[PDB]
RNA sequence: UAAAUUAUGGUCAAUUGUUAGUAUUCAUAUUAAUUUUUUUAAAUGUUUUAUCAUUUUAUAAAGGUUUAUUUUUGAAAGAUUUUUUGUAUAAAAUUUUAGGAAUAGUUAAUAAUAAUUUAUAAUUUUGAUUAGAUUGUUUUGUUAAUGCUAUUAGAUGGGUGUGGAAAAAUAAAAAAAA
């Protein structure tokens, strides 16, 4: 536990403070940082209506407001278009691309990404184009309803961040409302008309066989690093929980 | 374990009695209910106090009081003639 | 484990690694001078073997 | 969250109500220097350090503890190593953003922190130097740090200041500023003494937010 | 047996080291001078130099400057071969060098081979290429292996490369070549420009 | 201590201990069938702990409740004491 | 969490933590032997004074002959006596409230005593340490298995209240009509 | 704390468990957290006999007169190969004999597949440094059919325990970007002929009859005569 | 080196902040001695606390113990006027005239559309009130700060007559803001501190006076004697002394 | 300025040396202790681990202190879980010597100031400061007894400052993750 006020070292010197967590564009880590966010960010507009993250145009802000009103915005337009005055640098970096795999695959496949930087070197634009319609579902009163790239076809998605900054610098922690989506329950809805074409069933069927039982157990032949429950690590050592023993060689 | 343990258990006829060593603590508080046997605020031993006495803590303190009505002249007869001895009476 | 762990002087015998510490460690004060440069011209010179399968070759 | 919507509401329905002979100065104390503990404790502006059963009437803060963050790049012994510090200033219910960068840069107290002009911003976002917190609502609760002109390119190691570790430290650059400061020469006291964490203090990757194992 | 509490929190985790007490204990005017002699000593250095304040290893920027100052072996190279090993040597063996060698680096190295020398030379580059930097090979490296060794002589190390390549890494043998050096064809490639079928000494047959 | 048997993995270092930390799989289901008898007396263990704190919790509560009637009764004696000697004063 | 231990006693966890139950006892004339069930930290210095939470009581370890009681012939009640004075109290509070530890002699006193059950110590050597099966322990369920509600009220009787206030009580505590 | 194995009972010292919490108990170091480890020193010790049929050459001995026959050169290379290999294989070196470096393959260890532990690794990138052998290397861990969302970077991938088998369908071309697999029970819908269970959270092996009977021997409850 | 290893005046622990986050989060860096100087260093008075109802409008009367232009108090402040425009000449419009000093006993907002009537019971509480109490002295010195610096007035420490003028003060604010309804600044139940203001910067001059008084300038005179004084009058007066040159007429008792 | 009693209550105070004109506690007794007749060692390999490492293992004697030795729950106990609540370095009194005088990186204010701020500073004859002696406020011995006479083991500066806490360099009657 950590409830205690620093007065066994002075406050000039920072004597065992936990180092600042900052996030740099020269780095897949920031890949690593920011893609889960995307497809989150994504899942929530095609889910429910999101306001300003539908952009007609690329936005003109003057250079005095340009670092006071760009950094935090995050949007998407139907076009391939980039903005002026930035230096584009593709993404070459295997390492720095597999971070969007689930996007990529789960959500929806992945055109390109490319991060722009401007001539004073004091923001990061990141635009992700998508090619191709949406895996999931799209809501028709949803944002990217109205975005034509769903039901050219590629889309792209920017995102401003100042450079050099902590993980809490883009403001991704507000898109994380799960709206859920009716695509199940649209099929039984009175629009469409499968609601006499499903037929429901209240009693389950009566069992004459047992299950089929599990191969036969053989006990593992290498040695191994004892047990988990004393060990204190998970069971396959990814999650679970220490008291519950499963999964492991016994 | 547990359930063979307590289905022999409820089988014998020596069980399901009281054990004060178990089924209750007496006095949980460190401070006593009452004294025995310390020393006095002059110094004495136990065996040469008493409690009691002006040592132990304070008791505290137009017509007629409720206590005046039962009160009663012994001239008047007694409400219950209980047959007092005359030698203990004196 | 106890034989291998006696000598590195364990005042607990606490399955430490503690190496002595002698009185003279670097060899500059051990008493050589400069490592020896190897003679060039006396390593470069082709090795016997080596002229006699050229030799071979040549036949 | 719900302690600061409940007493902005408290304070508005007490502003509104007219019917209020006001607070008897005599009646309602102060807080005390002289208490038990030989430690100076500051509080907040409504808290005592003596024992307050009743709960007094709001009152609007005149005084904000506006609490900037900077950026710091400490010496480790394993290399440098940016961290955070934190400058607090007592800023005027009314103050401008001027004002505030007058108060922050007179109250750094530290040599490497206002080595240069800086901006302040908020979650990422500039602050205009012409409009005070009204505009803003900034509370004592709000998160402002600083900017400075160049953090931007802190990831070049050219910008990133040179340990002797990895990099090569010349006669003219022992003494600069920090280098002079810094002593490569190992004295009998070791006068310049730093904190020291091993290379595996964090495993074979350095501290992150997430897990890479 | 932890070292935590034995020597300062700042060396811990250190292994290989031999003797960290000596850097514990470097402060001292006696293990101070023997320091600054030892550095002397290793040279590289004009101005009397010690290790920096706490650090039980040489700081990285002299220890690549020794390097690179070091006196390397093999003066003079003879050969185009001999003088590419020792710009391989620059490019890909400097000290904490991320980069890792080529199938198209390994292939120039091979085909300048002119002495049995340069062949053997070749050969331990090769050897060190798949053991070291663990590089995959590509179509041609072992048509390029046949042609160096019998344009230089060396028949046994052809027919010992190919009686095992699996644990040299060709994962690659032409049926031509393995018959050629099975013993069972008298060729194994054939020009495609002459149309003739190597060796010269099969060409001396079909002409 | 921790038991190590002697037919467990033999660590080829000799610049530390002879003996590895692992364990045969029978060695590993053998100290799972012993871990299981600790669990049968703690569990019972565990029982009697929480059931004796209850009973003390209780204990305290009835004495403590005897104890501050009493307390009253003594100190309003005393203080009603302390008034009729103010009014005589 | 020392440059040299002191390998003769070590200890676990360092100190000062984990109050423990010992039975401390100066090394005399075994005639002589009398030993003191005490709750002490883990760690302790020359003198055992120093960390000494509570005091449980003395145990001699000599069986003695009962002259106390009257020369009675019940056989049982002739056997040798082995007398042991222990506190109640504050072992309950020391066991349940702070979750002290126990070592195996005291725990084998109480065992005898009947505070607690037999330590893991004490076995008969005749009965062998049993194994056990998941099919068979599954079976064992099926065959015999409490209600969900009943046990539920049972573990809520043992360790929550459970000197509950019934209808009578509540009846008679409730207030009279005058004040209603 | 986090993981109170059989709940807080204090019985013995041994019914707290060897670590406490799976979070490191002091908060100075994080490294002391719990984490599945593999024997490193028995890994690492790669036989030293093995190399003792022929010399090798040093790589900074360049000179011409310590220079040997190419045939011992290339023996000695043959060496070093069943050197690195006698003692397993890691996926950096299962990497370089697989097309686009393994990507989008299956690594598992022997014991990852041993009884009713089943978790494997699907290979998402790798980085190289100079060494052959090392590097760094990110995938998604997959446990019973349950897959991570997000790359990881795998533990232990220079220990020489690693097995692969390779398969011509899941190759990611560099062009590409490998999928992670989809969950079983999320993903895909379930189906025993697809896949099968093998351990669930409440699932714990039948004792087998040979160590069955070699416990009762060692506790001596079984009859045993010596030879 | 010089004295202790820790000073006493620097082991200030701040619990603004969250417990653990000082330890390992962050570390908080300022000069904590500014906030904890204390109200007799910093001039500070602690005036009474006016309602937010009261606070917004403007005041309009206000009572006063009218003095002769002679009173020692008067040539007092006149040398220190003298004094401060030698040192520096930019205090002078923050500087009040030396015939503009009244010592201040209460302030008040009457509305104008029904003063008429509440002034005569006003001054007539007043009379009865102060029909019996003798001439006062009080005895003046020390510097003090209202309204964060932007009034700066002459401290009035108690002495002979002080008790009486207070007791007489409680009366009048009882007898004024209590029977009948009058806005009272602070509270009927409350006693006013009275003070004599010297200098104070007005809202309008506010754009380029700063926003409050520098210490400095009143420093040298912050504990400076202005000496005894009696006052034998009072006066109800308005805010308007342009027109006359004087404190405005609107009730007066010749106490 | 009145007696006592519904009668021993409330639980044991008791002193022993055969001298030697007188003055004054001073030779020889008793108890307690030392002393002769040979009673009477403080043990050498702590342990586990992921292997050239990491994790657990915190007050023995050394150094002479009389205005003096004072502090934590961050480890552990410790528990569905997350989360949370609090502290604490400061004091007061008792302080030895046959012949008794000066003491000092120094007091207060200020501050995360000042080797160089401001001030009529602070200690002490109500016995200071150095020096000598002695490990401080539950321990014995003697006696009828206000007395007299004893007691112990351990906190002796920092200097990459690990740790919750320095107590951290041989010394057990401490079972220390099966
Ligand atoms: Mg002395």
């Amino acid at each position: 536990r950590r409830f205690r006020y620093n007065t066994k070292f002075p406050a000039l010197v920072s004597y065992n403070k936990l180092p600042w967590e900052v996030v740099n564009h020269e780095t897949p880590q920031f890949h690593m940082h920011v893609a889960p966010h995307y497809e989150q960010l994504l899942t929530l507009a095609a889910s429910s209506p999101v306001p300003h993250i539908i952009g007609s145009k690329h936005i003109d802000v003057p250079r005095e407001h340009r670092l006071r009103l760009l950094p935090g915005m995050l949007y998407l337009l139907d076009g391939d278009t980039l903005p002026g005055e930035f230096t584009i640098n593709r993404v070459l970096d295997p390492t720095a691309l597999q971070y969007y795999g689930r996007l990529s695959s789960q959500i929806v496949t992945v055109e390109a990404v490319r991060m722009l930087v401007p001539d004073d070197l004091r923001l990061l634009c990141n635009c992700i184009t998508f090619k191709g319609p949406l895996h999931l579902p799209v809501a028709p009163y949803a944002s990217l309803a109205s975005l034509r790239g769903a039901s050219s076809n590629c889309f792209t998605l920017y995102h401003f961040v100042r450079p050099n900054r902590p993980p809490k610098e883009l403001q991704l922690e507000k898109y994380y409302i799960h709206a859920p989506c009716v695509a199940p329950l649209s099929e039984f809805a009175s629009n469409s008309d499968e609601r006499g074409n499903w037929r429901p069933r209240l009693q389950a069927p009566k069992r004459t066989r047992r299950a089929t039982p599990l191969p036969a157990y053989r006990p593992p032949q290498s040695y191994l690093m004892g047990l988990a429950e004393r060990l204190a690590v998970v069971p396959g050592g990814c999650f679970g929980r220490r008291s519950l023993m499963w999964g492991h060689w016994f | 374990f547990r359930d063979v343990e307590e289905r022999r258990h409820s089988r014998d006829v020596v069980n399901e009695l009281p054990n004060p060593w178990y089924d209750y603590v007496a006095h949980a508080l460190p401070f006593p209910d009452r004294d025995a046997g310390y020393p006095d605020e002059y110094g004495d031993l136990g065996q040469w106090r008493a409690p009691g006495g002006p040592g132990s803590p304070v008791r505290g303190p137009r017509g007629y009081t409720a206590e005046w009505r039962d009160l009663r002249n012994p001239m008047r007869p007694p409400e219950f003639p209980t047959p007092w001895e005359r030698k203990y009476r004196q | 484990e106890w034989l291998y762990y006696k000598q590195f002087k364990t005042v607990d015998y606490s399955y430490r690694v503690i190496p002595e510490l002698p009185e003279k460690y670097r060899p500059h004060q051990s008493g050589i001078d400069q490592a020896p440069l190897p003679d060039y011209r006396e390593i470069n010179k082709m090795p016997q073997w080596a002229e006699c399968e050229e030799r071979r070759q040549s036949k | 969250g719900h302690y600061q919507q409940e007493a902005f509401e408290a304070r508005k329905r007490f502003e509104e109500s007219t019917t209020y002979p006001g607070p008897i100065r005599a009646a309602t104390p102060g807080d005390t220097r002289f208490y038990s503990g030989s430690l100076e404790s500051i509080l907040h502006d409504t808290d005592r350090h003596y024992w307050r059963a009743v709960t007094d009437d709001p009152r609007v803060q005149h005084l904000i503890p506006l609490r900037i963050r900077f950026k710091i790049f400490t010496w480790v012994t394993s290399g440098w190593e940016q961290r955070m510090q934190v400058v607090q200033i007592m800023a005027p219910k009314d103050s401008t953003i001027a004002q505030v960068k007058d108060l922050v840069i007179v109250e750094n107290q530290s040599p490497y922190l206002c080595v240069s002009s800086f901006h302040l911003a908020i979650d990422g976002k500039e602050l205009d130097p012409q409009k005070t917190l009204g505009e803003y609502g900034i509370t004592e609760q709000s998160q402002i740090d600083a900017i400075e002109q160049n953090d931007h390119l802190l990831h070049r190691d050219d910008e990133r200041p040179r340990d002797w570790t990895v990099d090569e430290i010349t006669a003219e650059d022992v003494k600069r500023s920090p280098y002079k400061e810094m002593e490569m020469q190992p004295l009998q006291n070791l006068a310049p003494r730093y904190e020291a964490r091993p290379k595996g203090y964090f495993g074979r990757t350095y501290y992150s937010g997430m897990k890479q194992s | 047996a932890s070292l935590r509490y034995r020597r300062p929190y700042w060396m811990m985790f250190l292994k290989g080291v031999d003797n960290w007490k000596i850097y514990t204990v470097i402060q001292q005017p006696d293990h101070q001078r023997t320091e600054m002699l030892y550095q002397a000593w290793l040279g590289g250095l004009d101005r009397p130099y010690t290790r920096p304040k706490c650090m039980a290893n040489q700081p990285l920027w002299l220890s690549k400057k020794r390097h690179m100052l070091r006196k390397e072996r093999l003066d003079g190279p003879e050969t185009p071969l001999e003088k590419y090993v020792l710009e391989w040597h620059k490019k890909f063996h400097s000290f904490q060098g991320t980069e890792r060698p080529t199938p198209d680096d390994l292939h120039t190295a091979l085909d300048l081979v002119e002495r049995p020398l340069d062949l053997s030379y070749a050969l331990q580059l090769l050897g060190q290429c798949r053991n070291l930097n663990n590089i995959r090979f590509a179509k041609e490296t072992f048509l390029v292996f046949l042609e160096a060794c019998l344009r230089v002589g060396r028949r046994d190390c052809a027919e010992y490369a190919l009686e095992h390549a699996e644990p040299l890494g060709f994962w690659f043998i032409d049926e031509d070549h393995r018959r050629y050096l099975q013993g069972e064809q008298t060729w194994y490639k054939l020009s495609p420009l002459d149309n003739l079928y190597y060796p010269v000494e099969e060409n001396a047959k079909l002409n | 201590r921790q038991i190590r048997p002697y037919y467990n993995l033999p660590s080829k270092s000799e610049h530390g201990r002879k003996m590895t930390g692992f364990l045969t799989p029978y060695r590993h289901w053998m100290w799972k069938q012993n871990e299981l008898w600790r669990n049968v007396h703690e569990a019972q263990f565990e029982h009697l702990r929480r059931v004796y704190k209850r009973q003390w919790l209780e204990s305290f509560r009835v004495n403590a409740d005897e104890y501050i009637y009493k307390y009253n009764i003594t100190k309003a004696a005393q203080l009603a004491q302390w008034e009729c000697e103010m009014k005589e004063q | 969490a020392r440059a040299v231990i002191k390998r003769r006693s070590p200890q676990l966890w360092g100190a000062p933590g984990a109050p423990i139950i010992r039975m401390r006892g100066h090394h005399v004339v075994w005639k002589f032997q009398s030993y003191d069930l005490v709750v002490e930290h883990t760690h302790k210095r020359r003198n055992s004074d120093i960390r000494l939470l509570h005091y449980l009581g003395k145990h001699c370890p000599h069986p003695q002959k009962s002259l106390w009681s009257p020369d009675t012939p019940v056989a049982q009640d002739r056997h040798l006596f082995m007398l042991t004075t222990v506190d109640i109290d504050a072992f309950k509070y020391w066991f349940g409230v702070k979750r002290c530890r126990l070592s195996m002699k005291p725990w084998a006193l109480l065992a005898k005593a009947g505070l607690l059950p037999p330590s893991l110590t004490q076995n008969s050597k005749i009965m062998p340490k049993p194994l056990f099966d998941k099919e068979s322990l599954m079976r064992y369920y099926l065959a015999n298995r409490k209600d969900e509600d009943v046990m539920a009220r049972e573990k809520y009787l043992n360790y929550e209240n459970s000197m509950v206030k019934t209808e009578e009580e509540r009846a008679a505590e409730r207030p009279v009509a005058p004040y209603l | 704390r986090a993981d109170p194995l059989n709940g807080g009972s204090s019985m013995t010292l041994g019914s707290k468990g060897s670590k406490l919490s799976p979070e490191p108990h002091r908060r100075r170091m994080p490294w002391t957290a719990a984490k599945e480890y593999v024997p490193g020193v028995v890994l690492n010790a790669r036989d030293k006999m093995v190399l003792d049929g022929v010399q090798l050459l040093d790589i900074e001995s360049i000179d011409r007169a310590s220079q040997l026959d190419p045939l011992e050169v290339l023996r000695a290379v043959v060496a070093t190969r069943e050197y690195n290999i006698s003692t397993g294989k890691n996926i950096f070196q299962l990497a370089s004999q697989a097309t686009y470096n393994g990507r989008g393959q299956r690594f598992y260890r022997k014991e990852w597949q041993e009884g009713t532990y089943d978790k494997y690794v699907t290979l998402s990138a790798i980085d190289f440094d100079r060494d052959g052998n090392k590097g760094t290397a990110y995938g998604y861990i997959t446990f019973h059919g349950e897959t991570t969302t997000r790359p990881v970077q795998v533990d232990f991938a220079d220990v020489p325990g690693w097995y692969m088998d390779f398969v011509e369908e899941r190759a990611v071309p560099f062009t590409g970007i490998v999928p992670p697999p989809p969950s079983i029970g999320t993903d895909v819908p379930v189906d025993p002929h697809s896949y099968r269970l093998k351990a669930y959270p409440y699932y714990d092996a039948p004792n087998p009859p040979e160590f069955v009977e070699r416990l009762l021997k060692d506790r001596g409850v079984l009859p045993d005569t010596p030879t | 080196e010089r004295g202790l290893y820790f000073p006493i005046n620097h082991r200030i622990v701040d619990h603004r902040i969250a417990p653990g986050v000082t330890v390992e989060e962050t570390d908080v860096q300022s000069r904590y001695r500014r906030e904890l100087r204390t109200n007799f260093a910093t001039g500070e008075t602690r005036q009474t606390i006016a309602p937010p109802w009261s606070a917004r409008e403007r005041p309009t009367h206000f009572f006063s113990l009218r003095l002769p232009s002679r009173n020692s108090v008067t040539l007092r402040v006149k040398e220190m006027h003298n004094h401060l425009l030698f040192s520096h000449q930019q205090c002078a419009p923050m500087l009040v005239s030396p015939t503009k000093l009244h010592i201040t006993l209460g302030v008040m907002t009457i509305p104008e559309n029904s003063r008429e009537e509440l002034v005569k019971n006003i001054q007539q509480s007043m009379s009865e009130t102060f029909a019996c109490v003798q001439p006062l002295q009080l005895r003046f010195r020390g510097l003090g700060t209202f309204d964060f610096g932007r009034v700066l007035f002459i401290r009035v420490v108690p002495e002979a007559d002080f008790g009486r003028l207070e007791r007489a003060v409680c009366d009048i604010r009882r007898r004024v803001g209590g029977v009948l309804g009058v806005d009272l600044k602070g509270n009927p139940h409350d006693s006013y501190v009275p003070h004599v203001t010297v200098a104070k910067i007005r809202p309008n001059q506010r754009q380029q006076l700063g926003d409050t008084i520098p210490q400095s300038l009143w420093a040298d005179y912050q504990h400076h004697d202005f000496g005894d004084v009696t006052l034998s009058t009072v006066d109800l007066c308005r805010m308007k002394g342009s027109p006359d040159g004087y404190y405005h007429t609107e009730g007066a008792v010749h106490l």
